[PDB]
């Protein structure tokens, strides 16, 4: 029931960082923030780590086998995470700003750029057990006189390549012995030193400039020395170098400057084999694959990620993310994909398992800012600022209809009728409810009654009644459809900021100001229950704030609610660091969730350290953007007075951590929550707990094996349920024959019947079993279909979950099967010649 | 844009205008995204388009 | 910090301005400070005008 | 060599080219380029391969030989061959010195009456589809397989990787047999993307 | 003894263990080498931060430590280590099986003495070695030259000196030559501490009846006498701070300073250390400043400082008494409970016998705290009746932590012995609470719990009543009265709705806390002794008398499982977070991992001491046991976090001498497919169909909007020139004739091989399988390759390798698949030579078999139909 784990982050693709291709070169690796994301190409799955950095990541590097993960953040604070088990060895602090952290490609020792200092450690053995001090540290070296800005290990792991501000490219060897053989430093250049790399044979040695020079070192007679051979210019009218790379096999050279674009070139000849504009922001990192064959650059201003097939000209993978930006969501009734609205005015339809942006649409000029589905799910609509509500038809991506109020009114809150007719949009400065006819776009009446602003709208699934909700601290259920027209208006303790409906349609959980959670029963408009949540809310003090967290009252309100789809459990978030999930027949708080741990944002902390408090003020309200080298970085576009709807360079002050719409899933045990940082999903997946269900001491799971032995299947199937271990219920699952499936189907007792149906739709859709499951699936609905139609919510998700099995995987099969005995049919039959 | 982000984004609307747009039928899977998946196979014009 | 320190020409007055914007101009000798500011940006450097009334 | 340094099988197919001796037959047609260009030919060979070379102005042959004393790849004598023959089936020089300087390019050679029976104008007219108007369609299939053709008449020579030759050589085999040359072009944009693609 | 789910981690709460520490000095800081049991930790001066701890466990505890510059050297039984940053360099055996008791270090000899008063020499073997590691010599001292050793030390400018101190008088080695240089005059009292003064010659010697002699080497004579009457001298030093301050320490626990220039004392600091656990047993002036560091036994390490004087002139005689400045410490004796207090291994509390409550921090010791003792004064106004002489509160017996609610009131409750009412405290403060709960039947406390939502407090008394109170007030609500006999434990469930007692009667109690009415009652044989209720799965364990844990399933009220093998009582047990595993601990110096779903023990330990409490941290990473004997807490990393763990029961008989692999393993891989006759899709991502039937559509959306400009000079043949792999049908070299279209012999292609042999052999299976392995591309690319002009051997060929697979019924998504592409690229030629015999052949066999894969379409539609229709009507 109430085991949610964090799973993914959809909506950031890339925050800032280095990106690294795994090893094999089917993962990409992309620090989002305060974590790090894995994608699997080749495989379209993707993870997010559940540790979590206290600010955002800087550096991070897997090492060749594929089994230890490093990671560091813009302090120095290091977390070694075990790679395959997905889990923590290890917190270390290095006391600087380490710039970047790379492995040595034996994988014995990894080296750290932090300041003027090139760290050399050893790495612990991942088969060890934990220890107090598992690093051992192998040498410190100091000859930089400023900070370091990369490193480049050699393939024999035996030099290391450090390029710094000094305008000095060293050479280092990580044997005590060898000193003598590479103890030279490489002058010359007029700018920064990005980086420096090793031909394949060592005897060449590149370094590239942030002005855009490119020197060839050689060792030649001019009494042989380390002499600059050749010389070569990226004559960029005014770009600088942002990002270098080299990959030694195939000679090839991935630039990416400042202006936004990326050269690619060979080396030594440079040859410029290529170039592209990803947009007009800098590209912060750039990788290569092993092969060669992939680059993969990432631009942090506007969050791209792009994977670059340069030898076929073609895109594995382009995408844009959002921060600060994602104000609602609104899954797809299979649950497959996810939508979500920006700030942007970008509607973007994510995948769940891969991670990525099916679609994007950019009509909207101005913040959208709630995003609904019909129920038929084929059509989707959306409310912006800009003044408009439009519909979208997703089978071919059009928008069929836009609608407009005549007094140009902006909208905050949708709603759309389960037949998908009618569309009603409530607003802030209007006080009325405009309604809409889907086919023809005509105003069918504005519906008044408010004195404060609506706040929020939903239809009854069922009962197609209207509930609206309004900062006039009343709720009024509108019955729109019918001959007459009847107006019932409930009255609250405070002001209304969220309403859910429950699916039966019979009640409404409405959040007020004050913190209280109160269900009403639709037919009787009277209240049925009251939850608090004032102390559950955890709320931060800001840097800004001159008042204690616990006085203040900026956020103790849940500003979004939604129902479990078994309509027992209300998920709640708000202007605050928790997500709160509350049991509603018996009134308590089930679970809470932090929604963030980064200290970059601004409302992560209850308490702040006495230290960053001076006279002056707090140390980080000081802002520090003299400091920086770039023009582009020193200049200050913040508008004085600005809250929300820009960009971040807009607000001067920093992200605060919220999350602006909850959703559940319809699907899956699991939810999804719109935050600064994206778009969080907790689920149940994993399911390692132990969680029996009328268990005695008759069952085990050597037990259930000799039922299986002794052909006693039914007794092996319950069994297996009581225990409720998968991986035992996998086992009798598919032990059983086919001949014995209709038996066994219809003396399943009627208790069991929900989780076996779950288990069908959960196993179903990634099993390679299709036939056989869907033998099963026949003969549970043939044989409990009317135990079913009996007890719709409570097999609600597990049924939809049996339909996108037979939608999304079984049809698309023989979709092609019956194409293919057609294109045949036409071949043989038909008369061919001349 | 700049009084926009000023007023914290609580403006009105401007006038509502009638523009004229030119779809070009194409597969469906054009307008998407880039990664190795697609959502929806249909043309872009619809038959009575057609 | 880092702090950046300039003379008055005839040495009788001192000023210091920290990196995060601390400014303060006061007379070393006798211990005095003229004046402290605390302004939230970055300092880079300051200097004495005509004499130790206006720095800059 | 940098402080920081690390610790007989003939390429052209259809045809024999093979202390030890190589002899490639220098047809009349050839003989001007190879004079103009054997300033260029014969350093490659006797530099980087470390081999002996001659032209035999009575029988018209380019005689190679390896030396024992200096000669050190085993190899040598048979790229040095290989090198030459392209030369001689009309490949222009620099693509030539990319089999001595690659490993992996093989020539494929063969007639079009192998592929089919052609005489008279037919053969006249299969040898025009191959070409193509100024060249265009030869020009096409290089390209999208990254592959030299040298069209000597009804004899072809394709250069290139080895998956590279063999769509060459089907699509002008295609072409020989009267294959629509739509059909022909449509592969030929699409053999370029697939080839060149990781997976 | 050895654990395959536990292993060690560290010791929690130890700063020194009674050994005298050791100071070094890097450069201008300090730090300071303490001895905890086997193991020594390293603390800067500065903040009494930890830095380093020894890598490994030693076998023997230590006995001496000495610090010079970055070494540390480590003493214990016969052997002698030299520790860098915490790790083992190098260690040194000595060669008698007489335990070293003493260690000194100048210059490259290494000093080592043995309880047999002989004392070893080792040299380094470079003059340039960090460290001694030679063997030089060995000198003994005879009981005719002196007694017993006291301890060696080295005076500044003493040219391969070493002055041996022993309790009858003092001796003079010349460690170069191996000869005994001088000899003092024989002492009246038994020395028991030696100091070199930072002045010449002249060493501070320490007598068992209070005097302080200070001899001076070089004209073998007294200086001075300083007399202490009634105490035992146990350690001494001399402030470097330009004033001549002398602190004499004491085994009473009280440090005295004498200003030897005045001939006074300056100061007394009275009871720094507990006189039950040795007094100060090191105090050390730090080298040229006004801060000492003094340590006892009672598990503390505490600084003071010397304010300036206050008196512009005279500064000397106006000396301000010493400050305390900083300190850490631990228990004193052995803690008696402890519980995890947040959800991470954040933060742990711990009550020992010594009357005091800890919260220790796991992730950095200097987080450590003690919860504050002084009490709120009373909301009535009434006075609190209390003993004026301040006292800790009495042992913590049981505990009881909640966080639904930190920070708005009281948040923990605590029994004590012997004590009619439990305390509240609160952890956000980190002290006690204003609350105090009452049995109100005259009945000791025994059991205390916490409702999740924070608001209720349950008391369990001895004489069988379990009150229930208001955290926020402080006011009882409810009282319930079921057992006769003393309540063992009390838990309420995660919804606050069930609630199940337990007492020494053996009655377990089931009640519905929200309309205080009795479910149902059950009765075990035996009297129950503890509880620990699993809120997730709604699994209570109970530790019977019988020396049986009995776990009950709360929402059934029967047993479901009973675990036996302990050989005596059951000191505490707790769940795993996941609710799969129970460690409990017995009396017979055991611990034992029990499997819930098989009910068997997996894992055994044989701990030295007995493991008092068991407590797993709620992330699961971590277990903390706690010993009858050590201050400490002992950590323990749990491995099945990192790997799997195999179920298999352990095999008792071998423990005692000591005092289906899918199934162990808890993990099961699906089938490649159930029966022939069933349908079964490719063991691989489902996007590759989607991908193979619309290659070409995708990439055109993958190309980019705009050209590339590319070089005018570039090479031709660039990708095939690249120095050495990419594995892409691109790069693919033939394997070893008449001209073949399809491909010559030594030319061919291994894919067109495969189908030949697969003609020849009538078996394409190895051809369907490497056909599989094919990424979309290289399919796409083969397909199209394939020959199509007379008499279409390879069409003709390939069309029945895939009526092949259809057979097999696996992989059938691609081998379908594979078929759309055949039509899409060779359909004309399927269509103008469609009354050719062997293409009419091999497709009328194809139709054949796929006619009979039709089923697949009936379950579909028929799921859809009824799906649709139960779903919705
Ligand atoms: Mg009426």
């Amino acid at each position: 029931k109430s085991d949610f784990k964090f799973s993914n982050l959809l909506g950031t693709v890339y925050r800032q960082g280095n990106i690294t291709f795994s090893d094999d070169g089917k993962q990409l690796l992309s620090p989002v923030g305060n974590r790090v994301s894995v994608f699997d190409l080749i495989n379209n799955k993707s993870f997010t780590f559940e540790y979590e950095h206290r600010k955002n990541i800087a550096a991070i590097d897997l090492n060749k086998q594929g089994t230890l993960l490093i990671s560091i953040d813009e302090d120095g604070r290091a977390i070694l995470v075990n790679f395959k088990a997905r889990n923590v060895l290890h917190h270390f602090n290095f006391k600087e700003k380490c710039s970047a952290v790379k492995f040595s490609p034996d994988g014995r020792l990894f080296a750290l750029a932090s300041g003027r200092f090139l760290q050399i450690w050893k790495t612990p053995d991942v088969n060890k057990d934990r220890q107090f001090a598992p690093f051992v540290r192998h040498r410190v070296h100091a000859g930089h006189f400023q900070d370091i800005t990369s490193l480049t290990w050699s393939q024999d792991s035996r030099f290391i390549l450090t390029t710094s501000k000094d305008l000095s490219a060293k050479i280092w060897s990580v044997d005590s012995e060898e000193k003598n053989l590479a103890a030279t430093t490489f002058n010359g250049h007029r700018d920064y030193v990005m980086g420096a790399f090793f031909s394949h044979d060592q005897e060449k040695i590149y370094t590239v400039s942030k002005d855009g020079a490119v020197f060839v070192w050689e060792f030649t007679k001019r009494k042989y020395s380390w002499r600059i051979t050749k010389k070569h210019f990226f004559y960029a009218n005014q770009a600088k170098v942002k990002c270098v790379t080299f990959h030694p096999a195939t000679r090839l050279l991935a630039v990416g400057f400042t202006s936004g674009e990326f050269r690619l070139y060979d080396l030594p000849d440079f040859t410029l084999i290529q170039q592209l504009s990803m947009g007009q922001n800098p590209v912060n990192t750039v990788s290569v694959n092993q092969t060669g064959e992939w680059l993969a650059f990432g631009s942090s201003k506007l969050g791209q990620l792009l994977v670059y097939e340069w030898q076929s000209e073609s895109y594995i993978l382009k995408q844009q993310g959002h921060f600060d930006s994602t104000n609602s969501l609104a899954y797809s009734p299979d649950g497959s994909r996810v939508v979500t609205a920006s700030e942007d005015g970008k509607i973007k339809v994510w995948d769940i398992t891969s991670g990525f942006c099916l679609a994007t649409f950019e009509e909207h000029t101005s913040s959208v800012t709630a995003v609904q589905f019909a129920k038929r799910g084929q059509v989707m609509f959306s409310s912006s600022l800009d003044g408009t509500v439009r519909a979208w038809d997703l089978i071919r991506y059009r928008n069929f209809r836009t609608f407009t109020g005549t007094e140009r009114i902006q909208f905050n809150c949708l709603a759309v009728d389960p037949s998908g007719e009618v569309v009603c949009a409530g607003s802030l400065d209007n006080f009325d409810i405009h309604v809409w006819s889907v086919q023809t776009g005509q105003l069918l009446d504005a519906l008044s009654g408010h004195e404060g602003p609506v706040s929020c709208l939903s239809f009854s699934q069922e009962n197609s009644v209207l509930a609206s909700a309004s900062w006039d601290k009343t709720i009024r259920i509108w019955s729109i459809f019918g001959r007459s027209q009847q107006v019932e208006p409930i009255e609250v303790y405070s002001d209304v900021l969220a309403l859910s409906m429950r699916p039966d349609g019979k009640e409404v959980a409405v959040s007020t100001l004050k913190g209280q959670i109160s269900i009403f029963n639709i037919e009787d408009a009277k209240q049925v229950g009251n939850i608090d949540c004032r102390k559950d809310i955890i709320s931060g003090r800001f840097n800004q704030d001159r008042f204690t967290a616990k006085n203040s009252e900026r956020s103790k309100f849940f500003t979004t609610i939604h129902y479990s789809f078994d309509g027992m459990a209300i998920v709640a978030g708000g202007n605050n660091n928790s997500i709160c999930l509350y049991d509603v027949p018996n009134e308590v708080l089930l679970k809470r969730f932090i929604v963030s741990r980064n200290m970059a944002l601004n409302g992560t902390l209850e308490f702040l350290n006495s230290k960053k408090m001076t006279e002056a003020g707090s140390l980080d309200l000081i802002d520090d953007a003299g400091e920086n080298s770039d023009l582009e970085d020193r200049i200050d576009n913040s508008l004085p007075g600005s809250q929300r709807g820009g960009d971040l360079s807009t607000r001067k002050m920093r992200p605060e951590v919220r999350v602006t719409s909850v959703q559940f899933s319809p699907t899956a045990n699991a939810f999804a929550a719109a935050s600064t940082e994206g778009l969080l999903i907790y689920s149940t997946n994993d399911t390692i707990l132990f969680d029996p269900f009328d268990l005695d001491v008759d069952v085990t799971p050597h037990s259930t094996v000799e039922a299986l032995r002794e052909k006693q299947f039914l007794n092996a199937l319950v069994m297996a349920f009581r225990l409720n271990e998968e991986y035992l219920i996998n086992k009798v699952y598919e032990a059983i024959p086919i001949k014995e499936i209709p038996l066994v189907a219809s003396n399943i007792p009627a208790i069991y019947l929900p989780r076996i149906l779950k288990f069908i739709g959960d196993f179903a859709i990634e099993s390679q079993h299709i036939e056989f499951n869907l033998i099963w699936i026949k003969a549970l609905l043939s044989a409990s279909g009317g135990y079913i139609n009996e007890h719709k919510y409570l097999f609600s998700t597990a049924m939809r979950s049996i339909q996108r099995f037979i939608v999304r995987v079984a049809k698309e099969v023989v979709n092609t099967t019956t194409d293919n005995k057609y294109t045949y049919r036409f071949l043989v039959s038909t008369d061919g010649s001349m | 844009y700049k009084l926009d982000v000023l007023s914290s984004v609580h403006f009105v609307p401007k006038p509502a205008s009638t523009s004229l747009e030119i779809r070009v039928e194409t597969p469906t899977i054009s307008m998407e995204d880039a990664q190795p998946l697609y959502m929806s196979n249909a043309s872009s014009l619809a038959p009575q388009e057609i | 910090g880092p702090y950046h320190i300039k003379y008055a020409k005839n040495g009788t007055h001192l000023l210091i301005t920290g990196r995060k914007g601390h400014v303060a101009s006061m007379d070393w000798r006798k211990g005095q400070l003229r004046a402290e500011l605390f302004l939230n940006e970055t300092c880079h450097s300051a200097t004495y005008l005509q004499n130790e009334q206006y720095f800059a | 060599v940098a402080p920081t340094a690390l610790k007989g099988s003939s390429r052209i197919i259809g045809i024999n080219n093979t202390f030890e001796s190589r002899k490639i037959m220098v047809p009349p047609h050839r003989m001007t380029p190879l004079r103009n260009s054997w300033t260029k030919i014969y350093p490659p060979l006797v530099e980087h391969l470390k081999l002996q070379v001659r032209m035999n102005l009575k029988t018209k042959s380019v005689e190679l030989r390896t030396n024992p004393k200096f000669t050190t790849d085993p190899g040598a004598l048979q790229k040095g061959a290989d090198f030459i023959k392209a030369f001689t089936l009309g490949f222009d020089l620099d693509d030539s010195i990319a089999l001595l300087r690659l490993d992996d390019l093989y020539i494929e050679t063969f007639e079009v009456k192998d592929v089919k029976t052609l005489t008279g104008d037919h053969l006249s007219r299969a040898i025009g589809r191959i070409a193509g108007k100024d060249g265009k369609t030869k020009f096409a299939i290089e390209n999208a397989t990254r592959t030299r053709i040298v069209l000597a008449d009804s004899k072809i020579h394709i250069l290139g990787g080895f998956t590279h030759i063999r769509m060459a050589r089907e699509s002008v085999v295609s072409l020989i047999l009267g294959s629509p040359p739509g059909k022909v072009y449509g592969n030929l944009r699409t053999v370029a993307s697939r080839l060149k693609e990781r997976y | 003894k050895n654990s395959k789910i536990f292993s060690p981690f560290r010791i929690i709460g130890n700063v020194s263990n009674g050994v005298p520490f050791a100071t070094g000095t890097l450069g201008s800081t300090f730090y300071i080498v303490t001895c905890v049991g086997k193991t020594f930790q390293i603390y800067d001066a500065n903040t009494l931060h930890l830095l380093f701890v020894s890598e490994k466990e030693t076998p023997s505890s230590i006995v001496a430590l000495s610090a010079h510059f970055h070494y540390v050297y480590a003493a214990y039984e016969n052997k002698v280590g030299i520790y860098k940053r915490g790790i083992e360099e190098h260690l040194l055996e000595l060669e008698t099986d007489a335990n070293v008791e003493h260690l000194c270090i100048f210059g490259d000899y290494l000093c080592a003495s043995t309880d047999d008063n002989s004392i070893f020499i080792y040299k380094k073997s470079d003059p340039q070695d960090k460290y001694p590691s030679e063997f030089y010599t060995k000198l003994t001292v005879t009981e005719i030259q002196g007694g017993e050793i006291v301890s060696l030390q080295h005076l500044a400018t003493y040219l391969n000196k070493l002055t041996v101190v022993t309790k009858s008088n003092v001796l003079l080695f010349n460690v170069r030559t191996g000869k005994l240089v001088f000899t003092s005059n024989e002492f009246p009292d038994q020395i028991t501490t030696a100091e070199p003064a930072p002045v010449l010659d002249i060493i501070a010697l320490g007598t068992v009846t209070g005097e302080v002699i200070m001899f001076n080497m070089r004209k073998g004579k007294r200086i001075r006498t300083i007399k202490i009457p009634q105490s035992r001298i146990s350690s001494l030093s001399f402030r470097t701070d330009g004033s001549s301050h002398l602190s004499v320490g004491t085994s009473s626990g009280d440090l005295i300073f004498y200003d030897l220039d005045r001939r006074s004392r300056i100061h007394v600091l009275k009871n720094i250390h507990r006189e039950s656990y040795g007094g100060v047993t090191q105090a050390t002036f730090l080298n040229g400043q006004p801060i000492i560091v003094t340590s006892g036994g009672d598990n503390s390490l505490k600084e003071y400082v010397f304010d300036p004087s206050l008196s512009q002139g005279s500064g000397d005689v106006v000396v301000q008494p010493p400050r305390y400045l900083r300190s850490r410490g631990g228990h004193s004796q052995p803690p008696s409970y402890i519980a995890f207090a947040d959800s991470q291994s954040h933060f742990m509390l711990s009550a020992s016998k010594d009357r005091s409550l800890w919260s220790f921090s796991l992730r950095k010791d200097a987080q450590s705290q003690e919860m504050s003792q002084r009490l709120h004064k009373k909301q009535d106004g009434g006075r609190v009746g209390g003993s004026t002489i301040k006292s800790k509160f009495p042992e913590i017996v049981a505990l009881a932590i909640e966080n639904a609610r930190i920070g708005e009131w009281e948040n923990i409750i605590t029994a004590h012995k012997d004590e009619k009412f439990a305390r509240t405290w609160d952890m956000r403060n980190k002290r006690v609470g204003r609350w105090t709960f009452d049995t109100t039947d005259d009945g000791f406390v025994k059991s205390v719990a916490m409702s999740q939502c924070g608001n209720f407090g349950f008391i369990g008394s001895s004489n069988g009543s379990i009150t229930i109170y208001n955290m926020q007030s402080g006011i009882l609500r409810k009282k319930y009265k079921l057992h006769k006999r003393a309540v063992t434990g009390i838990s309420l469930d995660g919804m606050n709705r069930k609630m199940v007692s337990c007492g020494l009667d053996g009655i377990v109690g089931f009640y519905d806390f929200n309309k205080s009415t009795l479910l149902g009652k059950l009765k075990l044989d035996a009297p129950i002794t503890a509880m620990v209720y699993h809120r997730s799965s709604d699994l209570f364990a109970l530790a019977l008398d019988d020396l049986s844990i009995v776990v009950i399933d709360a929402v059934t009220q029967r047993v479901v499982r009973q675990l036996w093998g302990h050989s005596n009582r059951i000191t505490a047990f707790d769940f795993s977070p996941e609710g799969r595993w129970i460690v409990s601990a017995s009396l017979d110096s055991t611990i034992r991992t029990w499997d819930l779903p098989t009910g068997g023990c997996i894992d055994g330990i044989i701990v030295d001491n007995v493991a008092t409490n068991v407590k797993f941290s709620p992330n699961g990473d971590l277990l903390a046991t706690t010993h009858v004997t050590g201050n400490g807490i002992c950590i323990w990393t749990n491995r099945a976090q990192f790997k799997t763990v195999s179920t298999r029961t352990i095999d008792e008989s071998e423990f005692a001498r000591m005092a289906l692999n899918d199934i162990d393993f808890n993990t099961y891989t699906s089938l490649e497919q159930i029966d022939k006759e069933l349908l079964t899709l490719s063991i691989g991502p489902r996007s590759k169909m989607n991908t193979l039937l619309h290659l070409d559509v995708i990439r055109k959306r993958s190309k980019p909007k705009e050209a590339p400009k590319k070089s005018e000079k570039l090479p031709f043949f660039l990708q095939l020139s690249g120095e050495k792999v990419r594995e892409g049908i691109a790069h693919e070299t033939p394997e070893e004739n008449k001209f073949k279209v399809t491909g010559r012999l030594g030319f061919e292609s291994h894919f067109t091989k495969q189908l030949r042999e697969g003609s020849q052999s009538k078996d394409y299976s190895s051809l369907l399988a490497t056909l599989i392995n094919f990424s979309p591309a290289a399919v796409d690319l083969e397909i199209r390759s394939l020959n199509s002009f007379e008499p279409f051997d390879e069409i003709v060929w390939f069309i029945d390798a895939l009526t092949q697979g259809l057979k097999s019924n696996k992989n059938f998504e691609l081998y379908e698949t594979f078929m759309s592409l055949l039509f899409k690229a060779h359909g004309d030629v399927i269509h103008a030579n469609n009354k050719n015999q062997d293409i009419a052949s091999a497709l009328q066999n194809w139709e054949d078999v796929h006619k009979k894969e039709d089923r697949l379409d009936d379950l579909v539609k028929f799921c859809m139909g009824v799906a649709a229709f139960v779903t919705t009507a």
